[PDB]
């Protein structure tokens, strides 16, 4: 049948960027224009593909990665970018083929005192590889003194909370991100646009 | 650490129960304390958890607005309160530590468990997202396998699969973390694998002492939570 896109975009729960979610879209027909027509998206950036030609294309593997970041970090989701989110939370490949979609979610993911249940990693010994996910809770050793497993001098817990308050600036307001990854191999297709599909 | 839980409680329908989980060390140091339920006809269900050092919470959609999880580093005790109790809520409620790591398909597992607190509510069915055969039989000294078949949302997405071993009268115990890795104390005869939407647990040199229930755990992004399998009773002839 049709691809489960509303399940990804309209999901009742979004993950923290450090524990970003992934869904495979497979054995389905993908109506992309219903998402590209929508005027609800602050960002719709496609790399290596065209938002229109997608409906006349077929792909071997398609992944939808979802998470929540703040506005000023949406620029980091693009390929070849640097920063805490790109280096330590969600890295895109330089050969990335797919679209990055974002929308302001202040009405859902913000509370007056602050919604602190959305986390990010600001400390890591190495940079993430493309599409790696790090959900470790180990204390980070920012200096030469070992940490002995507890937070202290130059020994930090590597996760902090976005404080999402409705009065914040848009650059500090929560943004929900969905990343469509498109992969074409010499192998059977699992997702095809409608222009290459048969519907009874 | 060792996780010690509260005593058994008998409650009436519509009442509320609040159970406690206290750590031996007395620090709750950078740990994530999760609550996993085992209710007849509903299998193993992750309910939620908290990272005490941050105080941030995470609940399962099925129990949200009905469960409340708190932690207090002073007492080194975490609490879980279930409201509007129903007869189906009768279950062995476990407290467990939630571990993490860094790979492309990394997802949490539960390495340390408590004995479990029993809650009986006095006076339908939940189908698992991961499918296992109810029963598998094997002869001693031969190789046996158990299958776990997730949908596109979990194993198809690439999420790793972990395995838990549960003996009669005991609590679930980690057997395989990651797709193939073994905690210390697990024999080399146990092995794991993942391909496509399915995962496998292989036991070689099968012995009578391997006769137990085996579960597979993955992360389902359609539910945004950890999911367990229906369980497989291995029988050694
Ligand atoms: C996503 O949802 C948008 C809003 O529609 C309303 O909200 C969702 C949660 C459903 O309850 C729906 O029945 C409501 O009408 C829609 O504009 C959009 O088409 C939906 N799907 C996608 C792929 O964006
Ligand atoms: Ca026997
Ligand atoms: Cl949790």
């Amino acid at each position: 049948n049709l691809c489960p896109f509303g399940e990804v975009f309209n999901a009742t729960r979004f993950a923290s960027v450090y524990a970003w979610n992934r869904k495979r879209i497979s054995n389905c027909v993908a109506d992309y224009s219903v998402l590209y027509n929508s005027a609800s998206f602050s960002t719709f950036k496609c790399y290596g593909v065209s938002p229109t030609k997608l409906n006349d294309l077929c792909f071997t593997n398609v992944y939808a990665d979802s998470f929540v970041i703040r506005g000023d970090e949406v620029r980091q989701i693009a390929p070849g970018q640097t920063g805490k989110i790109a280096d330590y939370n969600y890295k895109l490949p330089d050969d990335f083929t797919g679209c990055v979609i974002a929308w302001n979610s202040n009405n859902l993911d913000s509370k007056v005192g602050g919604n602190y249940n959305y986390l990010y990693r600001l400390f890591r010994k190495s940079n993430l590889k493309p599409f790696e996910r790090d959900i470790s809770t180990e204390i980070y050793q920012a200096g030469s003194t070992p940490c002995n497993g507890v937070e202290g001098f130059n020994c930090y817990f590597p996760l902090q909370s976005y404080g999402f308050q409705p009065t914040n600036g848009v650059g500090y307001q929560p943004y929900r991100v969905v990343v469509l990854s498109f992969e074409l191999l010499h192998a059977p297709a699992t997702v095809c646009g409608p222009k290459k599909s048969t519907g009874t | 650490v060792q996780l010690v839980q509260s005593g058994a409680e008998v409650k009436k329908p519509g009442s509320s129960v609040k159970v406690s989980c206290k750590a031996s060390g007395g620090t709750f140091s950078s740990y994530t304390i999760s609550w996993v339920r085992q209710a007849p006809g509903q299998g193993l269900e992750w309910m939620g958890g908290i990272i005490p050092i941050l105080g941030t919470t995470n609940y399962a959609q099925k129990f949200q607005g009905r469960v409340t999880i708190t932690a207090d580093e002073s007492t080194s005790t975490a609490y879980m309160e279930l409201s509007s109790l129903r007869s189906e809520d009768t279950a062995v409620y476990y407290c467990a530590r939630k571990f993490g790591y860094s790979g492309y398909g990394a997802t949490w597992y539960f390495d340390l468990w408590g004995r479990g607190t029993l809650v009986t509510v006095s006076s339908g069915g939940s189908q698992s997202v991961l499918t296992q055969p109810p029963s598998v039989s094997g002869a001693p000294g031969q190789r046996v396998t158990i299958s776990c078949t997730g949908n596109s949302s979990n194993i198809g997405a690439g999420y790793d699969v972990h395995w838990y071993q549960q003996f009669p009268g005991t609590a679930p115990k980690l057997l395989i973390y990651g797709n193939s890795n073994r905690p210390s104390g697990v024999p080399d005869r146990f092995s794991g694998s993942k391909s496509g939407t399915s995962a496998s647990l292989a036991i070689t040199g099968l012995q009578a002492e391997d006769e137990a229930d085996y579960y597979c755990q993955s992360y389902d992004s359609s539910l945004s939570g950890s999911v367990f399998g229906g369980g497989t009773k291995l029988t050694v002839l």
